[PDB]
């Protein structure tokens, strides 16, 4: 009962760990296949 | 700076969406592209671009490495005899700091004027120095 | 009377196994999921595979074959073709790579 | 430490971590070296150099007086890795990484 219940504590944290990482590495992936285009403000006017 | 009116009146406009000889994809270097092209029908003079850009390619050869990133155009004096709609162009894209789009730009400027004007250009590929011999 | 080929761009990118294309001005353009033929040389291709079409008009390729002689700036030509390989009884017998090549 | 020119001013600051953009004419900063960021006339927190990106940002790891830095500080060059003291002259002492007693 020691030995499983470490084992399964172990197994909480890593599954909360990987999904996470899973979601940010697709935001991260969405953000990096953004490109902001030509700023059409008046640059002159500054 | 003090940019004519004209180009000013132009800027605001959805100038992106309008007519142009050819369809081209839209991206960073086509944009300019078509307020060069827009700005010059407007005179009737394409050519003037034209130079420009090659004043600019042999001001280019000069400047120190990497000019593209801490370039100001107006303290530059080889840009000081470019015209307007250049210019402006140039000013625009330090702005936005994509001045490493001038030799591209140049090339759609050049396929659009081509276009308007009926001129289909072949590229002859050769090997270095046979460019003499360009006959078959 | 010329094996007149149809060229769409050139060469921009490679990481790897794959590779990006930028399209010179004014060009017919090439069709999703078709192969293409990079000239490594006046005389000889390497094969790859069109995977994306972006709205900047790159294109992401897929190398199959000649990766090493792929360099940035080289030129591109469009088949129009999907992927077809030989088939037939004479082909029993034989150690063949997913384009036919045996 | 000894500072030689600006190599540009304060841009962001995400907790530890900072950027800076560039002075003018982009003097450059060697990689991995010690930087003096300017938080007050006399005072210069220290900053380590890990990144030099291409537009001419560079990216800091703020070492001491994380709190005085803020954007738009000017920030200086030494030009050289980090060195600390050495010797007999610092036994049965307590310092800190950057040397300090």
């Amino acid at each position: 009962q020691q030995r499983t219940s470490s084992l399964y504590n172990k197994t909480r944290q890593f599954g909360i760990t990987a999904a996470l990482i899973e979601i940010l590495s697709a935001m991260s992936s969405l953000e990096g296949n953004a490109m902001k285009g030509v700023r059409r403000n008046k640059f002159w006017e500054g | 700076y003090t940019p004519p009116e004209g180009l000013k009146k132009l800027y605001a406009s959805d100038f992106e969406n309008s007519k142009y000889p050819l369809n081209i994809v839209p991206s960073d270097s086509v944009l300019f592209a078509k307020f060069l092209y827009k700005a010059a029908e407007e005179k009737g003079n394409f050519d003037n671009i034209l130079s420009d850009f090659q004043k600019i390619a042999a001001a280019a050869s000069k400047l120190p490495i990497f000019w593209e990133r801490t370039a100001v155009v107006e303290k530059i004096p080889e840009f000081k005899q470019l015209s307007e709609p250049t210019f402006f162009t140039l000013v625009w894209m330090q702005n936005n700091g994509m001045l490493e789009l001038i030799q591209e730009v140049a090339e759609v400027y050049e396929t659009f004027v081509n276009a308007k004007q009926k001129k289909a250009v072949a590229k002859i590929f050769v090997a270095p120095g046979g460019e003499k011999n360009v006959e078959e | 009377f010329f094996k007149t080929t149809e060229m769409i761009g050139y060469v921009h990118s490679i990481d790897g196994t794959i590779a990006t294309l930028i399209p010179a001005p004014g060009n017919p353009g090439v069709a999703y999921n078709t192969i293409i033929q990079i000239q490594v040389s006046p005389t000889t291709f390497a094969a790859g595979l069109v995977f994306n079409l972006e709205k900047d008009g790159r294109i992401g390729i897929i190398l199959m074959d000649n990766i090493t002689e792929v360099q940035s700036g080289q030129k591109v030509m469009a088949t129009g073709q999907l992927l077809h390989i030989p088939v037939g009884a004479g082909v029993l017998g034989k150690v063949v790579n997913p384009l036919g090549h045996e």
